């Protein structure tokens, strides 16, 4: 029901019921590259450019 | 120097790809 | 064992335990691990396929 | 491995009003090294 | 003569609209005959020009008084006579335009501009149409194009052609207001139908290049031209129709009969003088990629891929459609020809965007910078200055490629065993560099294992600014980047103009004492 | 004698003595180059004596020698923007010769030589050398830049390109080097000239050379060939042997000289140059490069 998008320095997650932005993630010291979910849907791993 | 015509067909080629 | 897409590969996903799908350049190639061999390739694009 | 582009990259340093504001911080604190501009004037000129 | 001037002044001070028309017809016949005789044979020092000046002032006063309009009761003498006199005078001015082998600043310009302004005032005063002198603009551009040059036909030094009447026309009439260029570009398309005159009207295009290529149009906001004579046929606000007929006449003239210098110039500034002013600038893309794959062994036809890149990038930025297998083509296109071309700055100002990609490989950037290093082995200092910060920018923001410029397996470090340093010695004894220049694909060649000696040898140079811009690799990478478009427009004359003066206190003696050995 | 009297009786005007020395320098440069229909050997004798006394006074006075050098740089720059080569006198040759013979040209930046260095750089790599007069101009330019930076060991990057320009031009008669866009390509030498052993040479005879190149023999062609081979030997002795990228320096030069040794198949200075650069090549800096070895900041 949720999908995560990866902009520059700002990862958003949207919901499929209303298709608006519901949460952000912006504690990223550079551009942020890869957003992925664990298979139990509970934790978001984000690889950024600082390392 | 090319001496055919300058007009557009490779747009059709990679619009047919 | 390695499998050589001639273009620099852009995305590698798995669709089954048997066959995986790797893409680089303007074509995507399906490989099978049991035959250890490329078995499909479609190139119906213009530029490189990116995901 | 082909051409890509965007509408704007991440310039990690930028000069503004002959002041040396850093790039990887936020905007309402970025607009504070300029004298005369502070914690409320920054977000008001940014709201405008 | 002076008697003709006195008779013209008398026939303009008295109305007398039979004998005034007869004397004007006699003076017009004398003016046409004296024009055909003393057209640069006994050169007319303002004789026929002063005759046409008096006739133009008299015809202006007569057009302000009474011209061809609705008659009182069928005025089949005065209105038809003034119309025939105006048409014969304008046709004689066009004849002096078409037959002019010399130009003493008034061969056709004064009479043609006077008849054009009088035709505009006559149209806007008779008010039967709106700018109805655009029908006579057909024969006007026929005359001002058939005013052929003797030896200035597309000179091989500058511009694309050198025609004085055309450049003075596009200075003084064609760009002082806004709608007659639109009507000219439509009437050019309504001209080009039958082959008979268009086989000449498509011969040498550089005169139209200098005529229209000025960046002063109405669809371009950089210099908007003001309001014409006050009878509007919705002409200036019809930019869309203006763009479509612009596109149609441009494609018809670009179809055939290219000169090589005019081809080079129209490819050099096709991207901005031509592309944004069209209604649908997609009809040029196959011409542009034919210029991009134009690889002849002729030495003049090698700049053709360089000038095509700006238009091709404008096309791909507008809407994404490619020339396939891009980067091995961009690899093979550069050579000492491309480094010793005039357009180093104009090539690198697109090379930076084309090589600022995210998807390209360390292999591709390694082959690029090493073959560019072998290239910049042999270059002028004005090429070293423009080639060093681009390669520094690329090796900074692709920091994996530092394995070329640095290798930590070949360091003379103290704290290891004599076994390890003797293994270093036999490795630096048996090491082989696997680079090859003639391989044209970037990812297939071996440029990673081969290091970069060429800029390390380019540090040793006879110019201290090249030394301080070449020791950037021995120094660390604390500085971000250098301003290529505020850094790259530097030629040799500009370089000497730069360091003719500085913080100047420089003097040193000459105690070599090496004269009487070989003084030549 | 007038300069001796002026130096004796110039007690309140030594800046006018400086103007006098600058005027004497300019006058002596445009009289050192006029015409060689006169006594060639005796004129060369009196110009050797003149260059020696000019060095002897340049050791004493420099402060407006440098200023008139700037005056001549502006003069030749105005002439070079006026015209390509036809409004260029031969005074540049004798000016560059006198400044690189008197002046210790081995300083890093100087007011005099460095704008003149980039002037002769653009002279060597700006225009299309349409004739053997400009070819001999370039050959004596390569000789004079080896004379300039013999002792600095300062590598200039234009000599390999000028060698690959004119030496390919002498073997145009082109299927491996296509990006040179040559100037006077199809001349050179006939096919089996058997290298006349002690023929013509450097020939410091510029006013004679502007007719000797219109009336060209094979003598001055092989003179230009062996003169640039001598400056080739000087450069491979003094710069390229010390420079670490010798292997990529000599590759088009070795290709062109193997083209000479495979087409004419008898010349001796190609084979000796190949043997000595093969000796300098069979032990070479063949290192994976490690330039960024840094001492750590405290």
């Amino acid at each position: 029901h949720d999908f995560a998008v990866t902009s520059s320095t700002r990862v958003q997650i949207f919901s499929s019921r209303t298709r608006q932005v519901i949460k952000t993630f912006s504690r990223f010291k550079d551009v942020v590259y890869s957003a992925s979910f664990r298979s139990d849907g509970k934790l978001l791993c984000a690889g950024d450019a600082t390392g | 120097t090319a001496t055919t015509t300058g007009t557009v067909t490779v747009i059709l080629s990679q619009a047919l790809q | 064992y390695s499998l050589n897409h001639d273009q620099p590969v852009e995305n590698v996903i798995a669709v089954s335990p048997t066959q995986i799908v790797s893409c680089g350049g303007n074509n995507f190639k399906v490989w099978d691990l049991t035959s250890n061999k490329k078995l499909y390739e479609r190139g119906n694009f213009n530029k490189a396929v990116t995901c | 491995s082909l051409v890509v582009q965007e509408q704007g990259s991440f310039q990690h340093i930028l000069r503004l009003l002959n002041t040396n504001v850093d790039g990887n911080i936020k905007i309402v604190y970025a607009l504070t090294t300029i004298k005369g501009v502070g914690r409320r004037y920054s977000n008001l000129v940014c709201k405008k | 003569a002076k008697r003709l001037t006195a008779a013209g002044d008398r026939k303009q001070y008295n109305s007398i609209i039979k004998l005034i028309n007869e004397l004007v017809i006699p003076e017009n016949v004398t003016q046409l005959e004296e024009d055909e005789t003393e057209k640069n044979l006994r050169f007319l020092v303002m004789s026929l020009f002063q005759i046409f000046r008096k006739l133009f002032s008299r015809g202006d006063l007569t057009l302000p008084s009474s011209k061809k309009s609705t008659l009182e009761k069928e005025q089949f003498v005065n209105w038809c006579r003034k119309v025939y006199e105006a048409f014969k005078t304008k046709l004689l001015a066009i004849i002096s335009d078409i037959p002019f082998e010399t130009s003493l600043g008034l061969d056709s310009l004064d009479v043609y501009l006077q008849l054009a302004e009088l035709e505009s005032t006559h149209f806007a005063s008779e008010k039967g149409a709106p700018f109805f002198p655009n029908k006579t603009f057909r024969k006007l551009i026929i005359a001002l194009w058939s005013s052929n040059m003797g030896e200035i036909e597309d000179v091989k030094s500058s511009g694309a052609s050198e025609n004085l009447i055309i450049v003075e026309f596009t200075e003084k009439y064609y760009t002082k207001f806004a709608d007659i260029q639109y009507y000219f570009q439509s009437e050019f398309n309504q001209l080009l139908e039958d082959p008979a005159y268009q086989d000449l009207l498509l011969k040498n295009v550089g005169k139209w290049l200098a005529l229209v290529n000025h960046d002063k149009h109405c669809s371009s906001v950089d210099a908007d031209l003001e309001i014409f004579v006050p009878n509007p046929p919705q002409a200036i606000e019809n930019e869309s129709k203006f763009k479509s007929n612009f596109e149609k006449n441009w494609l018809s003239l670009l179809n055939g009969q290219l000169s090589l210098q005019q081809y080079k110039s129209i490819l050099l500034i096709l991207h901005k003088r031509i592309i944004p002013h069209f209604h649908t600038p997609t009809k040029l893309m196959d011409f542009l990629t034919d210029s991009y794959n134009l690889q002849s062994s002729n030495k003049n036809a090698g700049v053709v891929p360089i000038l095509a890149l700006n238009g091709l990038f404008e096309l791909m930025k507008r809407f994404n459609l490619e020339y396939p297998n891009f980067y091995m083509k961009l690899y093979q296109i550069i050579n000492p020809d491309l480094m010793h071309v005039k357009y180093r700055a104009r090539f690198f100002r697109l090379m930076d965007v084309f090589l600022s990609s995210t998807h390209l490989s360390a292999h591709l950037v390694a082959s690029f910078i090493k073959k560019l290093a072998r290239l910049t082995l042999e270059s002028p200092p004005s090429a070293i200055v423009t080639v060093i910060p681009f390669i520094y920018n690329l090796i900074r923001k692709h920091p994996n490629c530092m394995i070329m410029l640095h290798n930590p397996a070949f360091i003379s470090n103290p704290f290891q065993t004599p076994d390890q340093v003797a293994n270093l010695k036999t490795l630096k004894e048996n090491y082989v560099d696997p680079f090859d220049v003639h391989e044209s694909d970037p990812e297939l060649t071996h440029a990673l294992d081969s290091s970069l000696w060429e800029l390390a040898s380019l540090m040793e140079h006879y110019h201290p600014n090249v030394a301080t811009l070449a020791k950037i690799f021995a120094q660390p990478f604390k500085k971000l980047s250098y301003n290529m478009e505020d850094f790259l427009d530097w030629n040799y004359d500009s370089l000497l103009n730069a360091e003719s003066s500085r913080k100047l206190k420089t003097l040193p003696t000459l105690e070599f004492e090496a004269f009487t050995n070989v003084f030549d | 004698i007038i300069k001796a009297y002026q130096p004796k009786l110039a007690e309140g005007n030594k800046e006018k003595l400086g103007k006098f020395t600058a005027v004497l320098l300019r006058h002596i440069i445009f009289l050192s180059n006029q015409n060689y229909l006169k006594n060639v050997q005796s004129f060369k004798r009196t110009q050797n004596a003149l260059i020696s006394i000019l060095k002897s006074l340049s050791e004493k006075y420099n402060r407006e020698l440098s200023e008139e050098c700037r005056d001549y740089i502006n003069e030749m720059q105005a002439r070079y923007k006026k015209n390509h080569f036809d409004a260029l006198s031969n005074g540049d040759l004798v000016f560059f010769s006198i400044i690189g013979i008197l002046f210790s040209t081995s300083d890093q930046y100087h007011l005099v030589i460095t704008p003149a260095l980039i002037l002769m750089s653009q002279f060597l790599e700006q225009i299309k050398f349409n004739s053997l007069k400009r070819i001999a101009f370039g050959a004596v330019l390569v000789r004079i830049v080896s004379q300039y930076q013999r002792i600095s060991k300062r590598y200039i990057p234009e000599v390999v390109y000028f060698f690959q320009k004119i030496l390919l031009t002498f073997i145009v008669e082109p299927l491996d080097f296509e990006n040179i866009r040559l100037d006077s390509y199809e001349l050179g030498l006939p096919l089996d000239v058997d290298f006349t052993k002690k023929r013509s040479t450097i020939i410091p005879l510029h006013t004679l050379s502007t007719m000797d190149t219109e009336a060209h023999p094979v003598d001055q062609c092989v003179s230009v060939l062996l003169n640039v081979m001598e400056s080739l030997d000087a450069t491979i002795s003094t710069v390229w042997k010390s420079l670490p990228a010798f292997n990529e320096i000599i590759l088009p030069i070795q290709q062109l000289l193997s083209a000479y040794t495979s087409k004419y198949s008898d010349f001796e200075k190609p084979r000796n140059i190949l043997n000595k650069v093969e000796k300098l090549t069979k032990f070479t800096e063949h290192i994976p490069l490690a330039l960024q070895n840094h001492k750590p900041v405290s």
